[PDB]
């Protein structure tokens, strides 16, 4: 299906100057299928490119091949793990000769994994581990072409990422431990996503989920196929305007914070419940504070409460409901009843909290989800 | 019923992820778009990416493998 295609100085320019412009960090992949007469990577294109970026005086990250797993059925060709391994060789050591000379390596950018898969991981990290910076695995839970709107509302369905992360830390932990553990390429569902879903307010479950177990069972770094693109799990349309997962993106990013705590329900699937501290870039909130998120599928409202010594706390929600009439389908969303937009083509919104009455339970409709900064916790861990 | 209490664990860290923890990726396959230039040059979008920074941008996707640099190309 998929045939060989050329890109310009032009092309690299824009996508670094994007990065570059926007506070972003580029990791570029470079590709893997570039082969020699005994099935060995052939260096010389990504060498052109390694010398053209050096000289702009590119600051890139690099990755080598994209599913490798997928290689025979998509161009019939099979690189085992070992030999991809010795590949990152040969690519490590044209960083270590090049300007940045400290250039981060991340690989293999392998699919979930299933049996074929482990055994390639595996492999690749007892051939490549050496100089890779992180392991970088994908995710998708369902394929979009079946996926229903049931599915993404299913913490059963949500449930199986979590067996899928044990199985990659079991094989990295075999053979490499302590190595970084990062999530490459990851979403809803596969095949582009799934349509009218995978672009609404429904999304946000499992996107908030994946954020939540994939922080606390270790993993670092989670990568959101696709910020934009022709694929309905984009955060932004082909309009340049935000969909319900952006909002819910942006509200990540300024409320959590690096440091992972854990949180739970007494009595244990359908109310799920994260717990990090707050953000301290936040200008808002101090060294000590709290920041809960939770999930509600449940079909009617739950009231979550705080336990000693956080119970008299002054709390601050943030509520994400969708903007009807189209309800979880819908793609816009309030944030405590306030429409989220942007305000021009340069200005996001304020995120207004809504403070909540001290010793006051924890509101949480039916299918939504809300963070809740603990103000004044005063968490030592945290400071 | 509807009333749940939480447990909360704070004594330590139990992890730390990146301040880069949320990422974003660019499908490779949108370099084959004759107006690549003109999406990734919206200021628009550029806003968008900048509040989510700090993070990585991953380009990469199936074309990875498919794509081959060319200096001389229009
Ligand atoms: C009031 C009522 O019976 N409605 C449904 C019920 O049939 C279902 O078993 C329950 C738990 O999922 O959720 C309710 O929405
Ligand atoms: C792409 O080009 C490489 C050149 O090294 C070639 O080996 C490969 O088979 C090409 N893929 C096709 C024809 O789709
Ligand atoms: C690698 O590919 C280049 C460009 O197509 C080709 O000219 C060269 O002969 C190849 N080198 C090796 C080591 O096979
Ligand atoms: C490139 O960026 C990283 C941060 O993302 C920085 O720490 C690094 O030093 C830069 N590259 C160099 C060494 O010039
Ligand atoms: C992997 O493939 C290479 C050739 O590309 C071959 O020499 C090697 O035996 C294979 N590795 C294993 C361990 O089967
Ligand atoms: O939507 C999908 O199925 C993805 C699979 N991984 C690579 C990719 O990001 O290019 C997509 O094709
Ligand atoms: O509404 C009920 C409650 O939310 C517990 O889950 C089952 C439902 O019937
Ligand atoms: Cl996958
Ligand atoms: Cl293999
Ligand atoms: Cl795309």
């Amino acid at each position: 299906k998929f045939k060989n295609s050329t890109y310009s100085r032009s092309s690299v320019d824009v996508l670094y100057t994007f990065a570059n412009c926007s506070g972003l960090d580029l990791i570029f992949g470079l590709n893997a299928l570039l082969r020699t007469a005994d099935l060995q990577w052939n260096s010389s294109n990504a060498q052109l490119l390694l010398d053209y970026c050096s000289s702009k005086g590119y600051n890139i990250s690099w990755e080598l091949g994209n599913e490798p797993n997928s290689f025979l059925k998509k161009a019939d060709i099979f690189i085992n793990g070992s030999q991809l391994g010795e590949d990152f060789i040969q690519l490590h050591k044209l960083l270590r000769k090049s300007t940045f000379k400290n250039a981060k390596l991340y690989g293999p950018d392998v699919g979930q994994p299933r049996r074929k898969t482990a055994k390639m991981l595996k492999s690749f990290l007892k051939a490549g581990g050496e100089v890779i910076d992180s392991v970088t695995w994908h995710h998708y839970y369902l394929n979009g072409r079946t996926a229903t709107r049931e599915d993404f509302l299913n913490p059963d369905v949500l449930d199986i990422f979590i067996s899928s992360v044990q199985k990659v830390f079991q094989v990295v932990e075999s053979t490499r431990p302590g190595k970084k553990v990062w999530l490459g390429e990851t979403s809803s569902a596969y095949g582009g996503g799934a349509p009218l879903l995978s672009d609404t307010f429904a999304a946000g479950f499992m996107w908030l989920d994946k954020l939540g177990l994939s922080a606390r069972m270790g993993i670092e770094v989670v990568m959101r196929q696709v910020f934009f693109g022709a694929g309905n799990y984009h955060l932004v349309d082909e309009n340049f305007d935000p969909l319900p997962d952006y909002w819910l993106s942006l509200l990540f990013k300024k409320l959590v914070g690096t440091k992972v705590l854990m949180a739970s329900v007494q009595g244990s699937r359908k109310l799920r419940v994260y717990l990090h501290c707050t953000n301290t870039d936040n200008p808002r909130y101090k060294e000590g504070d709290l920041t809960l998120y939770a999930i509600n599928l449940h079909n009617v409202t739950k009231y979550l409460r705080l336990p000693y010594p956080f119970s008299n706390k002054q709390v601050d929600k943030y509520l994400l409901r969708p903007l009807g009439p189209h309800g979880l389908l819908s793609k816009s969303v309030q944030l405590n009843g306030l429409t989220l937009k942007m305000v021009d083509d340069q200005t996001l919104p304020p995120l207004m909290e809504k403070p909540l009455r001290p010793g006051s339970s924890l509101g949480l409709p039916a299918f939504s989800y809300s963070f809740f900064v603990i103000r004044n916790a005063k968490v030592a861990a945290c400071i | 019923q509807d009333v749940v209490d939480l447990d909360f664990f704070t004594q330590e860290p139990l992890h730390l992820v990146s301040p880069s923890f949320l990422s974003v990726t660019i499908d490779a396959n949108l370099a084959t778009d004759p107006r690549f230039l003109i999406l990734l040059g919206s200021p628009k979008l550029r806003t968008l990416a900048r509040g989510l920074s700090p993070a990585y941008l991953r380009f990469g996707g199936t074309k990875t493998d498919f794509l081959i640099f060319d200096p001389k190309k229009e």
